[PDB]
DNA sequence: CATGTGGGAAA
RNA sequence: UUUAUCACCGUGUCCCCAAUCUGGAUAUUUUGUGUG
């Protein structure tokens, strides 16, 4: 009951968030396998920015917050950052200095500070890239001044993919009673979040969960999960023969097991039979993502 | 004689494209300048129209699509045979060449 | 009370909104969608100038109007941009910097405008492309020479579609000082809009009328939805779950279910249990827009 | 009865786990194949560590642990490391001398260490690199000018690959008086491995479940195998042969080979007559190393 | 086999010449560019429009060969005929 | 090649002064008696070269730095060699990345 | 000839490369003791750091790569390209020479 | 310690 | 120009990071002329 493992889902629509830059006008995307076929991406320290803004929403005290300024990219720190502080997105970060004042402020905490208990993975997603791009013209030209754009105008170029994608993500129970609430408030947010995205008033859409998979287990740390889905989402046959007969013949056991929205799929047969072993009654996400917080965590 | 043939297709083409456009037979311009600086802002609008138009477009079957239609290469009676049998490396290769012989002709 | 997710009301009729260019000339139409079939798009910054001309008709103070003036596409950009304006830069807009002259405006706001308080999407076709196409057209020369146009007579082709599409659109509240009388114009500039399109002298073409079934709760930014209906028009495959719902026992809790042209379909026993609990009363999306505009502001 | 070979590889993820250093901003990989192809490596000392690791994590006693200090690499020595040491230093591990105090410590012990049980080799990637990279951040400044870390804001890249990769070990059973207790901790510690990468706050990477071929034989450190499988992973082909003259022609026995998760493949015709020969039967490799590892060793 | 569509292009297209001294090669030079209006019609196709050695044999094979890969004899009809003219 | 080396150097050298000019509208010819036009015109040209070369030297890979290359990057304009230059090129590319970012940094301007 | 211009480079990136990381330069140095002190010391380190990482990957491709670092210091107008195809192909003698004049600044 | 250049092809 | 000889033993490249802010491919147009 010492870790959590968890893979979740998104609706399909059309893709945002371009990273790349090319003077050709296009935004180009992020791509990574080459199996015949291209994918698309979506790193994970842009989801940690948003958990940071989320974290900012809600209301817990924290120590960095985004200023905008000149058009250096900038965010201030305020206070030391500190272990015993409110703060735990602002207790994930560790920056050196050469002069480092005496002893990291005189023996309070210690300056080198691990990753976080969260960890996470890239998306992948789980559709081929196609070649299809989108069209379309700027204007940028004044006939009285107002400290224009530059002078001529322009046309430019975008590429969209109607896909939805997953990532994987876990945690360690190491230390929790220390951070009840704040573990709270984080699942919380994982339950349902906002942004990522790079374009807001355009290509608008949220990673809203489709389906969540996985529970705890004293296993220390391990799983058996690859990580993936097929396009439908019912991936459980991959896990079929790992899940039907999880109380005997030396099989992963039903205390593992979980259902989000694939679990409301008109057949019900078989969901009989896998409630005598698995808790998975659960069609809405939300309440069972919380309800899971208190069975992980100490209360 | 294959990136030969590139390049003379290319030229023919911005010449025909030139003199369907505007008249024909360069050697007329003869003394007057301005028939000269004319020339050139015609033929490198052209250029860079077809530069632009190749240049967005460089993806499998929609290059090839584009590239045939709107280009008139020569006779190669039998000698295209070759030219068309390894078109696979040969689009994956003149998408390059294409976009070198386009760019070379500039006033 | 601090979020607003909507949907969409179109009818089918032919379509226009060319963008591409094919040296064979045909208007060719926009694909981006990979399932087997194309469908038809319109990009959501053509909606956002449409929103800014209902604007513009109506009384709204603005700086940006559209100018038509030597061949380069200008834009009359008017005074130097201004947050607190009356129309559009508050409501959504940017303000540019190229250099942004000394001392950040002579100490006047901030440059850059990070919020677009209409946040919408593309729109889909939900109707698969035929190549379908008509050559309607046998352009002419002159005949008197007087100021002549290209002197050859071409043919050329144009396609068009029997098509209806949606495009989810989404915002919430940021602060009712000055929030109520443009928001209240922009959510009746929403339920009537013309234009988003070039080609009206053929092919006139409005999507003003028809069913919504806009959803407004305080879940911080939560979509359940697909966005997306059927061939028919029936959301129905997702009002058995989420609608007939009554928030009393293992059932996704919500109390501000809408209708819209769809409340008068064939049956009507349906509608007495879904009365229930639900607040689809509305024929009219316009009188539904009226009164959920005032539910969800202030007053 | 005396020897124990065996080969373990993984699942396909994205993996980074930067390990060079570049000026380029680019973390380069290790690549040590030459076929006209590059494949990324993991060295064997940082198994070693998660290896230490785990063995921490049950109860085990050690000398070697490693403290959060000053910048300099550093590792908290503790007692002399003896060979009777409960854990780590009989396990592995050696004892230094520069200087050799006086006597011999007292004539205490022995200061060559010679022996390391644990024999350990590199991974490899049975996967072409590629030269795809992600560009995933842009380092920003602080405000208030409080900490203040590096001037500017820079920029830089890191690549990362799709990628399963193996590995293979051996060891050597000698002794049973004292390594029958710590021996099985290694086992288990096998079966579950966590971490072996440069920081798992991105990309985190694990390698615990997939096919095993473990094989003891008292052929005195003798193996047929190649430590190599396919790129889907079916290396058993050169057993056909093998086990097709268990009893006959000249080639080796029925009790010769064992099985892993590989066996779980569609057919099953082969492996109803492969069972008459070897003990093709734990479907979950983390049982079958509870029950060889009991063969092998005295109970 | 290009060198057979480029076969049948040229023998169908004098066919077609036929069916209906610079004199000579003006005549010649001027009808070849009238035969390319139906080229233009027909490379307007997309998928669905317009459908020597042997008869027997082509149908029972080559109409398999038509169906799978109509999207490269696009490229044949259009690269071919225009080489002409 | 030689030849070929002093080809990409000046084509270097061209791109980067037609740029610059095309861009910035500025003219070295108006060099003497504007020294102030001389730091805008050093400013220029330290953001353009730098530009390019932190582009160029960003990714090396076949694909990338010869579509890169014929893309962004305006060859001079000779009749015939530049045939026997590019199918020289297309075997081996590495050494030409080499000359391109040799003849690309030297563009810095002194101090 | 090209020795010296090899020297020159090394120096020239030495110089630069100091003054544009900590904004310092020989005159002011010359000012107050404790600023001699501070400055050769970072010299010293920037161009032990610069020894120590040319000192290994000793092939064409990793010390062109390596050498494609530093900026290409002080190339300054082409007027010779014996040095961009002599040298290049003879890459044994520069980087004895590049290593003699990393070490002859100390 | 710094910028430079043209023109065709077929039964 | 003869005769013999393990370069041997140990070692996480590790700690933090958003490609970010705005953008109607718009403008015009008889497949027309005939027939047991």
């Amino acid at each position: 009951n010492l870790n959590l493992f968890a893979t979740i889902l998104t609706y399909p629509a059309p893709a945002s968030n371009y990273r790349g830059e090319s003077e050709e006008n296009r935004s180009v995307i992020q791509k990574i396998l080459k199996d015949g076929q291209k994918y698309a991406i979506i790193s994970p320290e842009s989801m940690r920015n948003a958990l940071r803004e989320m974290l900012i929403e809600l209301g817990q005290p924290n120590n960095r917050t985004r200023l905008h300024s000149e058009d250096q990219l900038a965010v201030e720190f305020k206070e030391y950052p500190n272990p015993d502080k409110f703060a735990d997105d602002f207790l994930f970060g560790y920056m050196v200095a050469q002069t480092n004042d005496a002893k990291e402020m005189k023996k309070l905490n210690r300056p080198a500070k691990r990753d976080s208990i969260f960890r996470c993975n890239m998306a992948v997603a789980v559709n081929p890239y196609k070649y299809d791009t989108v069209f379309y013209q700027s204007p940028l030209n004044a006939g009285d001044s107002a400290w224009k754009n530059s002078t001529s105008s322009a046309l430019l170029h975008r590429e969209v993919t109607h896909t939805a994608f997953q990532y994987p993500f876990a945690l360690a129970g190491k230390d929790c009673a220390a951070k009840p609430e704040w573990v709270k408030a984080l699942l919380q947010a994982i339950a349902e979040l906002n942004g990522v995205a790079g374009g807001h008033a355009r290509a608008y859409y949220e990673f809203a969960p489709r389906s969540v998979v996985a529970r705890l287990t004293p296993k220390l740390v391990a799983g058996y999960q690859t990580y993936g889905f097929d396009a439908e989402g019912n991936w459980l046959e991959l896990s079929r023969l790992t899940a039907t007969d999880s109380d005997n013949l030396d099989l992963p056991a039903n205390e593992f097991w979980l259902g989000g929205e694939l679990v409301r799929k008109m057949d019900q047969e078989q969901k009989a039979q896998l409630e005598a072993m698995g808790a998975h009654l659960y069609a809405n996400p939300e309440k069972l993502f919380a309800d899971l917080a208190d069975s992980f965590l100490g209360v | 004689e294959y990136a030969e043939i590139v390049y003379k297709i290319a030229q023919g083409f911005v010449l025909s494209k030139l003199s369907s456009k505007h008249d024909l037979q360069w050697s007329k311009c003869k003394g007057n300048p301005k028939l000269e600086r004319e020339y050139n802002d015609k033929k490198e609008k052209v250029v860079n129209e077809a530069f632009l138009a190749i240049r967005s477009r460089t993806e499998k079957q929609a290059f090839i699509d584009y590239f045939v239609s709107t280009l008139y290469p020569h006779v190669r009676q039998d000698e295209f045979v070759d030219f068309a049998q390894k078109l696979f490396q040969d689009t994956d290769e003149i998408r390059s060449l294409t976009l070198l012989a386009l760019s070379s002709q500039y006033p």
